C-alpha cells in the first residue's frame, strides 16, 4: 500500500 | 476513523504518523508537542497479547503528513527516535490505564504551514473543557469501518458523562480514562477505530484560541457501535509524568 | 509558546470547516 520512502531514512 | 471526514491541508499540522520500516507500514497515530517530542498510546509500542514491543530502531516518525501512503515530497517531515518512554505504570494486563508514551526525536524537526506542535492543558484548561457534551476532535489514518483512507480523517465527538462510559463496557474504567462518541440516541454517529491508535483528541480553548490536546486515542470495542463509546487516555491526569520525562531528558 | 495556533488557520485567522461546532458546545 505505501509508496517508497527515501532510503535516506532506512 | 469511521464517519468522519478529510482533513483540510493544515488542519492537525501536530498529526504524527508512527510507521513501521519493514515492512513499511502505518503502526499509530501519535502527536507533536514540541520540535523534539512526539505523544502517542503506550499500547502503540507494547501490548505483550500481540508480542508487540517495539525498540526505537524498529520505527519512523512522520510529521506534516495528510496522504497516507504517498511520500509528501517537500512537505512531510520524517524522523528518528533516540528514546522511547512508556509509563512505568501503564497497564497492558488489565485495562490499559495510563495508556501513554513518549518518542524523543533524534534531532528536532523544523515548523511549517503542517507541522506545529500543539498545547497540554493546564489543570485550569481541562477544568473547564472535559465537560460531557463538550466537543473534541480526534484525527488519523485508521480504519473507515470496523477501509483505508486516502487522506487524513477527521470527526468531532461529544464528551460523555462517566457513568455512560462505565455503563457501555464490562471493563473497568478508570480516572486516567474519559470516553467520547455519541449515544445511540443523538442521531449523528463516528469513531475512532483500528489504526488511530496513539492519535490525539483535541478541543479548541475558547479562552485564547489555541489547540489543546486532552486525549489520546486508546480503545473500544469495536469501532462506531450504537451504544458503545471511544476510550481516550486523560493527558492532564498523566502530565505531571509527561514533564518528568522531559525535564529529566531535556 | 507557539503552541496550538495553527499556521494556515489561527496565525491568518482563517476557520476551518468545522471548528465552530466544537465552540457552540462548549455551552
Ligand atoms: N474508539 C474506538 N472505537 C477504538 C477502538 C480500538 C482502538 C485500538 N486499540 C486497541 O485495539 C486496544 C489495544 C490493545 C487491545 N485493544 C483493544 O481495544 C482490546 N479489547 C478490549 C478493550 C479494553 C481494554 C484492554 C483489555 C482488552 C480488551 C482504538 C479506538
Ligand atoms: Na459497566
Ligand atoms: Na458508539
Amino acid at each position: 500500500d505505501f509508496e517508497e520512502i527515501p532510503e535516506e531514512y532506512l | 476513523i469511521v464517519e468522519g471526514s478529510d482533513a483540510e491541508i493544515g488542519m492537525s499540522p501536530w498529526q504524527v504518523m508512527l510507521f513501521r520500516k519493514s515492512p513499511q507500514e502505518l503502526l499509530c497515530g501519535a502527536s507533536l508537542i514540541s520540535d523534539r517530542w512526539v505523544l502517542t498510546a503506550a499500547h502503540c509500542l507494547l501490548y505483550p497479547p500481540w508480542d508487540k514491543n517495539f525498540t526505537e530502531n524498529d520505527l519512523l516518525v512522520r510529521i506534516g503528513k495528510h496522504s497516507r501512503t504517498r511520500y509528501e515530497r517537500n512537505i512531510e517531515k520524517i524522523s528518528m527516535l533516540e528514546k522511547i518512554y512508556i509509563h512505568p505504570r501503564y497497564n497492558w494486563r488489565e485495562n490499559l490505564d495510563r495508556d501513554i508514551a513518549l518518542m524523543k526525536l533524534k534531532k528536532p524537526v523544523a515548523f511549517s504551514d503542517y507541522i506545529h506542535p500543539v498545547c497540554l492543558p493546564d489543570r485550569e484548561t481541562a477544568a473547564s473543557l472535559l465537560q460531557a457534551g463538550y466537543k473534541g476532535r480526534v484525527t488519523g489514518w485508521g480504519n473507515l469501518k470496523e477501509g483505508q483512507p486516502s487522506v487524513l480523517q477527521v470527526v468531532n465527538l461529544p464528551i460523555v458523562e462517566r457513568p455512560v462510559c462505565k455503563d457501555s463496557t464490562r471493563i473497568r474504567i478508570t480516572d486516567n480514562m474519559f470516553c467520547a462518541g455519541y449515544k445511540p440516541d443523538e442521531g449523528k454517529r463516528g469513531d475512532a477505530c483500528e489504526g488511530d491508535s496513539g492519535g490525539p483528541f483535541v478541543m479548541k480553548s475558547p479562552f485564547n484560541n489555541r489547540w489543546y490536546q486532552m486525549g489520546i486515542v486508546s480503545w473500544g470495542e469495536g469501532c462506531d457501535r450504537d451504544g458503545k463509546y471511544g476510550f481516550y487516555t486523560h493527558v492532564f491526569r498523566l502530565k505531571k509524568w509527561i514533564q518528568k520525562v522531559i525535564d529529566q531528558f531535556g | 509558546a507557539d503552541c496550538g495556533l495553527r499556521p494556515l488557520f489561527e496565525k491568518k485567522s482563517l476557520e476551518d470547516k468545522t471548528e465552530r461546532e466544537l465552540l457552540e458546545s462548549y455551552i
